[PDB]
């Protein structure tokens, strides 16, 4: 219900990050997580979804062996991993739901995060 | 890969009237795989839609959708104010879950 | 529409015996030079059949309704082939549909559907002195059509369809077998020779024609078809028509088979201990010898009860429908 | 045809080309409900029943099982139960005519809901009022039919769909439509699991110098056991023989 | 959108007529068709009404039995035919176009044509 | 059946005022189901407006009704010479709909 993000990350060209996404009571068991990067001044893309319970992490091709993801199943806590920040890299990376079912087969993003503003600097 | 192309990028030009946002893909959305969004400036996009036409816990039916095949439509029968926000389309279908260019940018 | 015949004479139907005549094929295997035994429906050597004439020589059309046993017999003795069909519909008001046969030189129609056919059932063809042809301009038969079950159409044939008088050219075998509301009609043609006369001809009959019905069916109907040189019911010339009808019975047969696969001939064991023997034996001929043929066993006449019924009637009431259990 | 006016066809005693139809894929909307696209499709069937109209495009989702809207309950009804497919294409050139066309008409009201094939052609202005309608088309008074106005340029949710609704029962005991049921090839002189127009067996195939007649399949000689068939792909007949076996 | 009728006719007492108000391409089947008598000196009186499409004619009460509503579908004429000339029966009579949808302003005669002249002779 | 008078019958003369002619009714007429036409001497006549108060198509919004209930108003803002024809009301409601007897008849 509320998915609270980490704060902006002064990472220097290179430097690995790893964002926080937090989840309340009940949310990682039941629905997936799912991580769009919306480029500033662009669109969103679909970086990839974390199953929290299961531990798959499907990426799509562009991410590939850019950046991991990883959740934590006690503390209720997501996360994710850039390997290091390339120019293009900048971002406001966002979490957001999934279903990942049957019965209900709409794998819409329910609630979205505030987000997190990676940059050279601040 | 299903890539999708909004078609009025610009229409809106702070709009007073109904709406006609439009998605089209190269293949066709099996089975009503879409979704609509509502992304208010400085902030997180906001689900509108699911399926074709069905609608969301908050959001007023007056959005509403109306797609089969190259599902197509959000339509705002009373277009608000404070509404104004960049939608963006989403399809399951496939595709690594991708978005369009969205149509209410100013 | 339906307009019934006035004027038609009425005889009761003369009797004739019909002997090795009815005999079809049991089933679509091929069988080559063996002997066969079987139980099936069969028409029983020697049978009576009520035999209907139709002679211009008022006028003798009889074309009456009979009832439809589970196997029917309908061999005809036509030239011309006069007669057009048979309506299998026991209701024959639209209640039920009916599987409905007609004949017609345009077209031939096949149809199972319900319709309002008429009483007495003909079809009549018309012919004109200036110009020579033959057509049918009543259409009695078919009527006002609602929601239908199934739907069959037949391929087109052409006829003469002019009446005819004199000896019988061909004669024409139809067995009729309704089973699990799917008919199978069976068809042979034979020449002959004879004016009114049945001859004594082995013949085998092959299936023409599975169709599905779709209802439970009880009766049938005969459809005799009238040429004409006023109103057309008061006067007409009836032509040659003689049909017999007969009724199968379940009995053990016994087959030849030759090389092509059509039944060389064919005995029923049931009629003649003879017979009976032959089929034991499984050859048509019987060596001489005493042979134990079967059982004989009498039936009885009634059923008695001697077990004496108490004036007291049980309190099966008084357990069931006590207050406190 | 219009919606009101369903056409209804009998596809009634021929083999039916299931497979190609899909390969065509011409049609939007492919919603089968019982049937399904598969095997099933492609198996006998009692009775096919057509049935076309053209219809709005967001009325297509109306026209399913079990679902309610104008065109369901006053044009016509949809079969809760039902075994069929529901097939919607565009049809926006050839049934969109410009300034519009307005032969294609719908009944907005009418004074009950339809039965599943019901077909009402009635042209009785339906009264919503306590004055009697007696002809003249008034307050209180609305035409039942009115027409849809397809027109050229507009949505497609506004444009024509050719809806052609097919019917099949499971039942499938008169099996008047069948499919093509997935013939194979002759592979004679090796043993081999035959199965020539519904008996399994196995066997090896050789020529025949048998002559069954039309109305014959398979042959059983003495001892009844299977001898000749005759296979109805070519009508060519093949004697049945065991290939070799015996004791070591 | 022009609906050129008869004009006169010519009709001993007791002899019937027919008259010929001639429908534009379109009117026909969007548009009803409507009678008026407009009687010499006197008011409109709304004889009836024709739906061409479904070949509806329905009359009031008066003009019951007197007067006969026919359309063509093909060539897209409208006809009323007289069953005979009684002496009151002399009027203009006139042809007018109506909408029988509900969806859209109608019932009311949008266009009107030029007028027929029945009488004891021209 | 429904019965309809009009009041001003007759004016013999054009003054050019203004004139509220009007049209009164038995039942009231119902959603306003009335129309107005305009009936030039020797010619057929013409829709002038149609429910209460609803324009026509070539007509100048000088005619204007202002009616409810019973429907009574048709009203121009000048009288012009030319524009002198006889007036007529007709209910298009379910009852036979038989015209007034016209206002400005000679
Ligand atoms: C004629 O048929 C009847 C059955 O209706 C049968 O009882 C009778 O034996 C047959 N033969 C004669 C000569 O009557
Ligand atoms: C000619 O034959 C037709 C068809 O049998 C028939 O209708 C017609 O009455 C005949 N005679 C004339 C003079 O046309
Ligand atoms: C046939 O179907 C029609 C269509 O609804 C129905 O009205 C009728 O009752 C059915 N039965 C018969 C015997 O016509
Ligand atoms: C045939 O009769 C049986 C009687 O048990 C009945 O149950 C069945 O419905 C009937 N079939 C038809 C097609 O009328
Ligand atoms: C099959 O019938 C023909 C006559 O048509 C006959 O000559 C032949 O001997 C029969 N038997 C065969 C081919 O085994
Ligand atoms: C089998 O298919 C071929 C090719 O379509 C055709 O020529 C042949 O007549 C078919 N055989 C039968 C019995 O229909």
């Amino acid at each position: 219900v509320q998915l609270v993000q980490s704060g902006a990350e002064v990472k220097k060209p290179g430097s690995s990050v790893k964002v926080s996404c937090k989840a309340s009571g009940g949310t990682f068991n039941t629905y997936a997580i799912n991580w769009v990067r919306q480029a500033p001044g662009q669109g969103l893309e679909w970086m990839g979804r974390i199953i929290p319970m299961f531990g798959i992490a499907n990426y799509a091709q562009k991410f590939q062996g850019t950046v991991t993801f990883t959740a934590d199943k006690s503390t209720s806590t997501a996360y994710m991993e850039l390997s290091s920040l390339r120019y293009e890299d900048t971002a406001v990376y966002y979490c957001a739901r999934s279903a990942y079912y049957s019965e209900s087969s709409g794998y819409y993003l329910d609630y979205w995060g505030q987000g997190t503003l990676v940059t050279v600097s601040s | 890969e299903i890539v999708l192309t909004q078609s009025p990028g610009t229409l809106s030009l702070s709009p007073g009237e109904r709406a006609t946002l439009s998605c089209r893909a190269s293949q066709s959305v099996s089975g009503s795989y879409l979704a609509w969004y509502q992304q208010k400036p400085g902030q997180a996009p906001s689900l509108l839609i699911y399926g074709a036409s069905s609608r969301a816990t908050g959001i007023p039916d007056r959005f509403s959708g109306s797609g089969s095949g190259t599902d197509f439509t959000l339509t705002i029968s009373r277009l608000e104010p404070e509404d104004f926000a960049v939608y963006y389309c989403q399809q399951y279908v496939n595709s690594p879950r991708t978005f369009g260019q969205g149509t209410k940018l100013e | 529409q339906c307009v019934n015949l006035t004027t038609r004479t009425q005889l009761p139907p003369a009797y004739t015996n019909s002997f090795t005549r009815g005999v079809y094929y049991p089933d679509k295997v091929f069988r080559s030079s063996v002997l066969h035994s079987t139980q099936d429906l069969f028409l029983p050597f020697f049978s009576n059949v009520t035999w209907f004439h139709a002679i211009h020589v008022t006028k003798r059309f009889d074309n009456p309704v009979l009832p439809f046993n589970d196997g029917v017999y309908f061999a005809s003795t036509e030239k011309s082939n006069i007669i057009r069909g048979w309506i299998f519909g026991t209701t024959l008001d639209s209640k039920t549909q009916s599987l409905l046969i007609v004949n017609n030189a345009t077209n031939v129609v096949i149809k199972v559907c319900e319709f309002q056919f008429c009483n007495d059932p003909f079809l009549g063809v018309y012919y004109h002195k200036n110009n020579k042809s033959w057509m049918e301009s009543e259409f009695r038969v078919y009527s006002s059509a609602n929601n239908c079950t199934f739907e069959y159409v037949s391929q087109p044939f052409l006829m003469d369809l002019e009446g005819k008088q004199g000896n019988f050219k061909n004669l024409r075998e139809f067995v009729f077998k309704n089973i699990d509301g799917y008919f199978k009609i069976y068809s042979k043609h034979t020449p002959i020779n004879l004016v009114r006369d049945l001859p004594q001809g082995f013949s085998a009959l092959e299936p023409l024609v599975d169709l599905p019905i779709g209802i439970n069916i009880t009766r049938f109907q005969t459809l005799l078809a009238l040429h004409r040189s006023g109103d057309s019911s008061s006067g007409w010339t009836a032509g040659a028509a003689a049909y017999y009808v007969g009724y199968l019975q379940p009995r053990t047969f016994l087959l030849k088979y030759n090389e092509n696969g059509t039944i060389t001939d064919a005995v029923d064991c049931a009629l003649d201990p003879l017979s009976e023997t032959k089929c034991t034996l499984k050859s048509f001929t019987v060596e001489k010898g005493i042979y134990q043929t079967s059982n004989f066993r009498v039936q009885p006449t009634e059923s008695i009860v001697r077990f004496p019924n108490i004036a007291n009637l049980c309190p099966f009431g008084e357990v069931f429908n006590a207050t406190r259990f | 045809a219009s919606v009101y006016a369903w056409n209804r066809k009998r596809i009634s005693n021929c083999v039916a080309d299931y497979s190609v139809l899909y390969n065509s894929a011409s049609f939007s909307t492919f919603k089968c409900y019982g049937v399904s696209p598969t095997k099933l499709n492609d198996l006998c069937f009692t009775n096919v029943y057509a049935d076309s109209f053209v219809i709005r495009g967001d009325e297509v989702r109306q026209i399913a099982p079990g679902q309610t809207g104008k065109i369901a309950d006053y044009n016509y009804k949809l079969p809760d139960d039902f075994t069929g497919c529901v097939i919607a294409w565009n049809s926006n050139n050839l049934d969109s005519k410009v300034g519009g066309n307005y032969n294609y008409l719908y009944r907005l009201f009418r004074k009950s809901n339809l039965k599943p094939f019901e077909r009402d052609i009635s042209t009785e202005i339906y009264q919503a009022g306590s004055t009697p309608c007696n002809g003249v088309e008034g307050f209180n008074c609305y035409f039942p039919l009115q027409s849809y106005g397809f027109q050229p340029t507009n949505g497609v949710g506004y444009q024509p769909y050719r809806v052609v609704v097919l019917s099949f029962e499971l039942l499938h005991a008169p099996a008047t439509v069948c499919g093509p049921k997935k013939s194979t090839n002759l592979v004679k002189n090796k043993c081999v699991n035959f199965n020539f127009n519904g008996l399994t067996g196995t066997g090896v195939l050789t020529e025949s110098n048998k002559k069954f007649l039309p109305f014959q399949q398979f042959g059983r000689d003495i001892a009844d056991t299977t001898d000749a068939v005759r296979d109805p792909q070519t009508l060519e007949i093949l004697d049945i023989t065991p290939c070799s076996f015996g004791g070591v």
